[PDB]
């Protein structure tokens, strides 16, 4: 009965030279029982990408909630929301439920369309922002991801090289966690193109 | 904490140590537990630092508003406002407060307010963890209508012993003198009071 | 966390480490614990990271509206009063442990606030897990009539004590100097004594190392 | 109520080569958020070319190593100075650990050395005695950080041959002592960055047919 | 299963170029009550070792008796009891470390934290810690209780690593210890002003200093502190 | 309430739901239909806490039927499932949550595709080729992993379903008194009377 | 609070026309942490006797190697290989003495003798001892049962039986989070046990998916 | 372990005992014989805590078989039941008691009478015309109160027993996988293979 | 309980109240808490009545057996026997004992033994629930080498205050004088000591 580790899952995000990458596993389970192997945890609103780990009902709810809010934002602002601004929106919304929180570990990733700067950020369940130059990790294999990223990561990686690094970080971390894995997805994000790759990984 | 207030010939004197603790760690060694709720109505704070401050802030507000409408409040009135807060919120408060004030009619008065929120008007009052160690001493040594210098010595010797035996009390001995003359702050350092 | 505040001649200085933890895991190696309430009132925060940020922003917001309403520069005691009453109302459940400092028309000020809403006044203060390591340094080296450069040195040394000796604190030292009559200078990463050494090996993989099942172009445009 | 266990933190790492084996471990010893020692070795030469470490609760770790060292001594007395093989040492340790099945040694034990064919060997134990020979094992507080990195770099897991459509795996090969120490040093610098209980210093014990060599490296002290 | 009744607070210590220093206040606390003021918590064994003990005093007095008996037992049938076969710090420590761990293993611990400071026969400095759990460790500076949190940071500014030991004189080392004791008096609620200090040098031997006091304290700034925020008077 | 299964095949969705209702040491009923028709081409089976199950199912049924009358239009299985999920997602943070797990089997007439949604009491929705709630899944999932193919017929699906029930009857501790099987396709909802 | 010790492995063994199949996975877990993927959950007691391990790793590993010593002492004393019944009962009587102490064991003593023929005995830590044709034990036992029971016949060939055992572990390895790593196969005949290799799930899953056309839930 | 029944008729004692062995959510076996022959004309069925049941049954079996060899004589069902009761009566105040409930059905050759003893894990012995342990009794006792007669034959007893099993299969929550029936009479102990 | 022992010029004096309680009920108002373990070695008993009696009975037995073999035991020896029992059985005992005796060589000696079983040799000692209220008083008023009459007044005034503030203390004030002259019992009634 620990909400953050019932369903399982992981998300990781990295920066590179004029690019960002965000990746997640596909598992959704009920404790030991693996239920779904198609449960994607990365969503996007315009050019801003959001990954969410934790309790699956809240992952779904928050996606729907941020789609709701970014749609109204765009109608009133007459422009797409930027990663820096969206990060603040996520933080506001999570802290609004301070004493009855969504049991989640969200991760923002994207490139600011005006400045062109790569941007990533992470949060705890009550909305504390964790900004980073290098990488953000989240989920039931966060310890594993921290260890992989801290050793494998180097700055200013090209999109093609960055893909290999983030993928290897996710895969090997997932393989040491029982509640993570069952497939994986990686988003490579350049200024005006986004490539989505499904990884081949062990299915146990 | 170790705190006390003592009435005497010319008025009343409040006394306190300066120790604030978190478990066995001293979070503040120079605390000021003697606080003003009105010109010549002060209080000694013991118990929760947060609770006693919140209470003292509210009382100051009430007495400031009282003064704007009805002029200077009595020391009894101040004690009643403290009581009302302590009694009605007894379930959520840890505050042992001594109220002390100087009227011109009533001279020096001391009201003590323990955990329950009861009010007790006394010639002198002691409170706080370290007061337990000086009930015997204070009862034997207190006299009514003492002089200023005698009362200062009585408070200094008493709190010196309270500090000596109570680990939850220490630092400097702060005192506040309330008379017709005005308000006087006194401080006494370890090098003096320890070797009494 | 380790956070400190030190008063000096013509103002006040506060400092903080930059470690953010999640259990035993270092989540952020360079987080900002120094918060701007108003231009010349700054706040060092320890405890629940979301709470310190949220409570500082809320009071900072209300302080700005109050400054505009009264046509006056905000005072530290206003921020102090608003913070403590907010925290007290929540009976400690908002886990924010703050060192509030700044300059205003009244002068220079230094306070600390605890989660339950108790405030303390002092010339030198320290809060957080490494407060004992810091307070040890402050108690050993603090004196009356410190200069600007001496107070920065003392403050950063107190943070360093926390960085090295407390496992809860680490990485860098942030400083903010608030002098009277001058603009407050926020010195982000004032010291960086924990630089990561060169790695023995590059882990750049040969391209094609990772096995892929599908590729697809994602539509971000309308 | 009295609690007989404690957590002294730290982390250990064992890698096996073709004709050698390394057993590394940081030198930091902690309790809660305090540092007890920046240099307290927990990787020990036990004789007969066997190095051992029992990470977790240090009192139990020391007791175990002490008892095994003594077991080696009496093995010589009772069996005509016969060399205790690494496989025999492992089985003996299982009985030491399981002997306290119902009041366990709170430790993750790793031993390293050479097998009877002269090839590198690493054995790892759980707290109650279940053991297994492996090429690779991390243990202790930062095991969860280091281990997946070792799967990737030592056993080439999830790595395929470029251009082979993820069909041909990267071939397994033994690593040189130079390449292994590079991985150890990087594993510990990474673990030091992200785990608060890991740091101060790194002590590696290398085991070849010639004997037991030592190497020491500084780690971040925050 | 125990609960400590009469307790002793921090014991602090460090190494210097020719030997070791150790110190501990003379207080026997009974909870918040500072009940006993004449308690010696540094116990010399021979002319080359000092055992500093914190925690339960009843258990401390038991450990005293064990060490006292150890000296007696070592002298038996030992012509070199005051020479080559005298008790070393390492011997005394290992004995205590054995006892402490055996007692925790029987779920009936000696509720103490112990620091054995001394100088070996070959001149080497000895300084090692052991507690109720049987946990042992060594370091250029060692401290128990609040000492661990407040003294160690200050002492590590003097001797941060091994290479700093030859560079640290007995004057500099004692100054840091006495300073640390002052800081503990400021900040530890279960500490006293009166304390004992012991120096074990390889040249000058054992110097045991009793009835020391914390002095040169800063309290003057307290007078300027008024209220808890707004209050001006 | 215990066993509810679901299998999506080429042209239909098949739901199987146990008939037993047990309270204490007594099987009170052995012919219970643990499902409600939400709309002509959408069926919802349910299992969980006593009372909550039927109360929740009928509440959803009333709402979907209200929508149908108002718009003179049938909601898509995807739309119904999202509505149901949101109701459970609200429920879980209420004073007393609905402890009900559901399967929603429907046929989308616009896409001409069968759809099976599995939603737990927390509001955790997933579209699946085959689904189950409770302990049933611990046997049926691995069985279907092996025997299921995406292009199967309704008749092949029923044989695949018989294989699940047999396995459950063999290895489950409790007597669940067989199952009521219902099929959802382009022609609506119908019950298999002989199973 | 309490320490996490290695637990696991999913094991099965079924009796059939051509002897006994025994299949197990190789994963050990400490909570959600995957501790090992290379655990030997089958003990080779002797050329005719096997023992499967599930539950506490140490408990199983320690007491089944101990069981092997007791079986060796039997054949030294009695000049005859121990019966599967007697071997299993030594283990079951042992754990029964520790009943309530907290041992965690789910084992299966598989072997062949002349008097008994092929025999499988389920033995667990709360003292239960059962002779039987089919048993699945471990956290992923139900997943293995689902595939095994639905495909089991007495008249399976050695080739088909070996595969069904392998496929049943794979099924559990896939669905059960606490099962995986690799499959270890054994075939017990009148001539003794025969090892049929270590099969990594990493390659085996995709090989089985492609060739068999199963696992359509997974993104191919 | 769950269902064990016993019916004493005119000339025999009939014991029925469930075949299922269940651990967790898995029926590990469906052909388990929950009985031991203590002597040629005495049979004991048992149910209770896992492990304890068989360990206790075999321990009693060993003791009664030891007695038979020593004296070259068969103990009466009354004597065996008293021995068993005393062992359980000792057990209940031990460090770890046997949590086992037994029925002892025997034929006394000296009296030429069948005898059925019901003994619980506390050591509570009663001689009965019909007996049961666990939740079984909550159905079977009232059923037998109605249908049982003292002068019934073995065949009438088996029909009476079939009536009990049917009722249990209808109203019991758990699948106990049928029963193994054994008859004890003047000619000894034999098993009914088709039930 | 309120108990104390005080060394002085001619020897040592033991002092105690006479109250035994079960909760708030006074089970015995005339209790004798000063008990003989040897001719001129006595003890003050506080804590559990059953424990302290059982302990004192064993100590008396040990010292009687000691006297038969090795002659008169020292006060230190008596304290060591008390300690040995209190320390080794600390888990099962609630006994706060003050040991006081008169040697001719060592004169008056006082050893106090708190709950843990530690031994503390002191000039004077106070113990029992009511001692908390007189730490301040006794510390300020104690002097070494007092006369008999001064020590009797010091004990009487001290226990009077302890009794006044502690509900768990009361009744008569018993005292026992241990000098070269011999053993003298003293008693003081409420009508005298209350109005001090
Ligand atoms: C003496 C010390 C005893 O009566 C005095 O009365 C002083 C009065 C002055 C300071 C006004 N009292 C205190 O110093 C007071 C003692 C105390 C402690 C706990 C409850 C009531 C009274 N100290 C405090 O209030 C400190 C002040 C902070 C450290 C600046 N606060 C705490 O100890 C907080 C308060 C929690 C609380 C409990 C019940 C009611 C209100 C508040 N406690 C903690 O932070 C707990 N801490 C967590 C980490 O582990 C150690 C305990
Ligand atoms: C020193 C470093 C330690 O005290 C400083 O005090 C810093 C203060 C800086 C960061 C402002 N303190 C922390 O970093 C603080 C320590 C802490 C942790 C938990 C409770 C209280 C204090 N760390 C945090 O607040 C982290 C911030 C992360 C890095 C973004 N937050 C968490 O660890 C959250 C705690 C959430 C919380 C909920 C309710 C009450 C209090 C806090 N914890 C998690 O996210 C863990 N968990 C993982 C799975 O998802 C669900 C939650
Ligand atoms: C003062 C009073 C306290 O410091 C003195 O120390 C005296 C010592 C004298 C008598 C030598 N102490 C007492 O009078 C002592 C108070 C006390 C109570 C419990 C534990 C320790 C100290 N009173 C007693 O020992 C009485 C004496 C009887 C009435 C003759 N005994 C009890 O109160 C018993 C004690 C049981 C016990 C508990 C823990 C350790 C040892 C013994 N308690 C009861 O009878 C409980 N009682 C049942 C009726 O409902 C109210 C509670
Ligand atoms: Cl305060
Ligand atoms: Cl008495
Ligand atoms: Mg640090
Ligand atoms: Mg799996
Ligand atoms: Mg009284």
């Amino acid at each position: 009965s620990d909400p953050s580790s019932i369903n399982g899952g992981i998300v990781v995000a990295m920066t590179g030279k004029d690019c960002v990458a965000i990746a997640c596993d596909l598992r959704l389970g009920s404790q030991s029982l693996g239920v779904s192997n198609k449960f994607e945890k990365i969503f996007h609103y315009g050019h801003v990408f959001l990954g969410i780990t934790g309790l699956a009902t809240d992952v779904t709810t928050l996606n729907e909630m941020f789609r709701y809010k970014t749609n109204l934002y765009k109608l009133k602002e007459e422009r797409a929301i930027e990663p820096e601004t969206f990060t603040q929106l996520v933080s506001s919304s999570l802290y609004e439920r301070r004493f009855g929180p969504y049991f989640v570990g969200p991760v923002v990733a994207g490139i600011n369309s005006k400045s062109g700067k790569p941007f990533i950020a992470g949060f705890d369940l009550i909305g504390c922002i964790d900004e980073a130059k290098d990488f953000i990790v989240s989920g039931t294999a966060s310890d594993q991801l921290f260890g992989m990223c801290e050793s494998l990561y180097e700055p200013n990686l090209e999109p093609e090289d960055l893909f290999e690094t983030i993928s290897q970080a996710l895969l090997n971390a997932a393989d040491r966690d029982a509640l993570s894995g069952w497939g994986a997805v990686v988003y490579i994000i350049k200024k005006d193109e986004v490539v989505k790759r499904y990884l081949k990984m062990r299915q146990d | 904490t170790s705190i006390m207030a003592v009435t005497f010939k010319d008025g009343v004197i409040l006394g306190a140590d300066s120790r604030t603790t978190t478990g066995a760690y001293i979070a503040n060694r120079v605390t000021d537990k003697l606080t003003r709720v009105h010109d010549k109505i002060w209080c000694c704070r013991s118990g929760s630092a947060a609770d006693t401050q919140a209470i003292a802030d509210i009382v100051q507000y009430h007495l400031e508003l009282y003064t704007s409408q009805y002029g200077t409040p009595s020391t009894e009135t101040a004690a009643s406002v403290f009581k009302e807060l302590c009694y009605e919120n007894k379930d959520n408060l840890t505050a042992g407060i001594i109220v002390a004030g100087y009227d011109d009619k009533n001279k020096g008065e001391v009201y003590t307010i323990p955990l329950g929120g009861s009010v007790h008007k006394l010639p002198y009052a002691i409170a706080g963890s370290g007061s337990t160690f000086i009930y015997g001493y204070c009862d034997k040594n207190f006299r009514e209508n003492m002089s200023k210098e005698e009362t200062v010595d009585f408070i200094k010797h008493s709190l010196s012993q309270a500090i000596k035996w109570d680990g939850s009390s220490g630092g400097v001995i702060r005192m506040v003198v309330l008379t017709a003359a005005g308000v006087e702050r006194l401080i006494f350092y370890p090098d003096e009071y320890e070797q009494l | 966390t380790t956070i400190v505040g030190v008063k000096f001649n013509n103002g006040v200085v506060i400092a903080a480490d930059t470690r953010s933890t999640q259990g035993p895991i270092v989540a952020d190696k360079n987080c900002a614990k120094l918060h701007r309430i108003s231009p010349k009132i700054w706040c060092a925060g320890a405890g629940t990271a979301a709470d310190t940020e949220a409570v500082t922003q809320l009071i900072g917001s209300n302080i700005e509206l109050h400054s505009l309403y009264t046509s006056r520069e905000p005072r530290v005691v206003s921020a102090l009063q608003m913070l403590k009453q907010h925290l007290f109302k929540y009976q400690g459940h908002i886990g924010a442990y703050l060192i509030v400092a700044g300059v205003d028309p009244t002068g220079s000020h230094l306070f600390s606030i605890h989660a339950h809403g108790s405030t303390d006044v002092g010339y030198y203060l320290s809060l957080g897990s490494g407060s004992l390591a810091a307070m040890a340094v402050l108690e050993s080296h603090w004196k009356q009539d410190l200069t600007k450069e001496e107070a920065i040195k003392l403050a950063s040394d107190a943070i360093q004590a926390g960085i090295w000796n407390d496992l809860g604190s680490g990485s860098n030292v942030d400083v903010c100097v608030m002098e009277i009559g001058k603009d407050a200078e926020y010195l982000r990463n004032y010291l960086t004594p924990n630089v990561r050494e060169e790695k023995q090996k590059s882990y750049k993989f040969p391209r094609g190392t990772t096995a892929v099942l599908k590729e697809s172009i994602v539509n971000i445009c309308d | 109520q009295f609690n007989p266990y404690g957590d002294n933190g730290g982390t250990i790492l064992g890698i096996a080569g073709e004709d050698f084996a390394v057993l590394a471990g940081d030198t930091r010893n902690i309790t809660d958020y305090s540092i007890n020692s920046r240099y307290e070795p927990k990787v020990f030469d036990c004789g007969d070319n066997i190095v051992m470490s029992a990470n977790g609760f240090a009192a139990d770790g020391d007791a175990l190593v002490k008892r095994f060292k003594n077991s080696v001594k009496w093995y010589h007395f009772d069996h005509n100075d016969k060399k205790l093989s690494i496989n025999s040492a492992a089985r003996n340790i299982q009985h030491l650990l399981y002997g306290k099945r119902f009041f366990p040694y709170y430790v993750h034990t790793i031993i390293a050395g050479l097998d009877e064919d002269g090839k590198g060997a690493v054995y790892s134990f759980d707290p109650v005695g279940s053991y297994e020979r492996e090429q690779c094992r991390a243990g202790g507080a930062a095991a969860s950080l280091i281990m997946p990195f070792l799967d990737n770099q030592v056993n080439f897991k999830n790595q395929y041959e470029p251009g082979t459509n993820g069909k041909v795996k990267k071939p397994l090969k033994y690593l040189s002592v130079e390449e292994v120490i590079k991985l150890v040093r990087d594993s510990f610098t990474s673990a030091t960055e992200r785990h608060i209980q890991v740091g101060d210093g790194l002590e590696i014990l290398i085991v070849t047919k010639d004997g037991v060599r030592k190497e020491f490296y500084e780690l971040k002290r925050d | 299963t125990q609960q400590p009744i009469v307790t002793g607070t921090s014991v602090i210590s460090m190494k210097y170029d020719n030997g070791v220093i150790i110190a501990a206040d003379n207080l026997g606390s009974y909870g918040s009550l500072l009940r006993f003021n004449g308690v010696e918590r540094l116990i010399p064994v021979g002319d080359n070792t000092v055992v500093g003990i914190s925690g339960d005093i009843s258990d401390m007095q038991h450990i005293e008796r064990l060490l006292k008996d150890l000296v007696t037992e070592n002298a038996y049938d030992n012509p070199l009891a005051d020479a080559e076969e005298a008790l070393e710090p390492s011997y005394i420590f290992e004995y205590l470390a054995t006892v402490m761990y055996q007692r925790r293993s029987k779920m009936n611990p000696l509720w103490n934290a112990i620091i054995v400071a001394g100088v070996q026969s070959n001149g080497d400095q000895f300084l090692r810690y052991v507690n109720l759990l049987g946990v042992t460790y060594s370091s250029p500076t060692l401290a128990t209780g609040f000492g661990a949190h407040m003294a160690n940071p200050l002492l590590r500014k003097v001797v941060d690593r091994e290479s700093d030991i030859p560079k640290t004189t007995v004057q500099v080392a004692e100054e840091a210890i006495v300073n640390a004791m002052r800081v503990l008096y400021y900040r530890d609620a279960r500490s006293s002003r009166n304390f004992s200090l012991a120096i074990i040098d390889k040249n000058t031997g054992l110097t045991f200093k009793k009835n020391l006091q914390v002095e040169n304290m800063k309290w003057d700034f307290a007078k300027d502190i008024k209220g808890y925020g707004t209050q001006k008077i | 309430m215990d066993i509810i299964l679901g299998i999506r095949v080429q042209d239909s969705v098949i739901l199987a739901s146990s008939k037993a209702v047990t309270r204490g040491i007594s099987v009170l009923k052995d012919s219970d239909d643990k499902t409600r028709q939400l709309s002509p081409h959408t069926l919802m089976s349910f299992a969980g806490e006593a009372g909550d199950t039927v109360q929740f199912a009928e509440y959803i049924q009333a709402n979907i039927q209200l929508y149908s009358i108002r718009e003179d239009y049938e909601l898509s299985p995807q739309a119904v499932s999202s509505f149901v999920r949101q109701e459970l997602a609200k429920s879980i943070r209420s004073r007393r949550p609905y402890q009900v797990n559901v399967l929603i089997g429907g046929y989308d007439k616009k896409k001409n595709k069968p759809e099976l949604y599995q939603i737990d009491y927390l509001g955790t929705k997933v579209e699946l080729p085959y689904g189950a709630h409770g302990y049933s899944g611990f046997y049926t999932f691995s069985l279907l992993d092996h025997h299921y193919r995406p292009d199967m017929t309704t008749e092949e699906g029923l044989d695949l379903l018989k294989l699940c029930v047999q396995e459950l009857e063999k290895r489950m501790p409790m007597d669940f008194k067989g199952v009521i099987v219902k099929i959802v396709d382009k022609d609506g909802i119908r019950q298999v009377d002989d199973f | 609070c309490k320490i996490k010790i290695a637990h696991g492995t999913t094991t099965l063994a079924f009796r059939f026309q051509g002897g006994i199949i025994v299949a197990v996975d190789s994963r050990a877990t400490a909570g959600n942490w995957v501790a090992s993927q290379t655990v030997k959950a089958v003990i080779e007691i002797n050329p005719f006797l096997l023992g499967t391990m599930a539950g506490g790793a140490a408990d199983c590993q320690f007491w089944e190697t101990w069981l092997g010593s007791q079986c060796r002492l039997h054949e030294l004393r009695e000049k005859e290989r121990i019966s599967v019944a007697a071997a299993s009962k030594i283990l079951s009587n042992l754990v029964y003495q520790y009943k309530g102490a907290g041992l965690s064991m789910g084992t299966m003593i598989c072997g062949y003798t002349r008097k008994e023929g092929p025999t499988i005995y389920y033995v667990d830590s709360d003292g239960t001892r059962l002779k039987g044709d089919i048993f699945c034990v471990g956290s992923g036992q139900t997943f293995a049962y689902g595939v095994l029971d639905s495909n089991y016949k007495w008249d399976l060939s050695v080739e088909d039986a070996l595969y069904l055992g392998k496929r049943s572990i794979l099924a559990a390895a896939h669905r059960d989070a606490y099962s995986g790593g690799s499959v270890n196969l054994y075939h017990v005949t009148e001539d003794g046990w025969i090892y049929h290799g270590n099969h990594d799930v990493g390659e085996l899953f995709w090989k089985v998916k492609e060739e068999e056309g199963s696992f359509n839930n997974v993104i191919g």
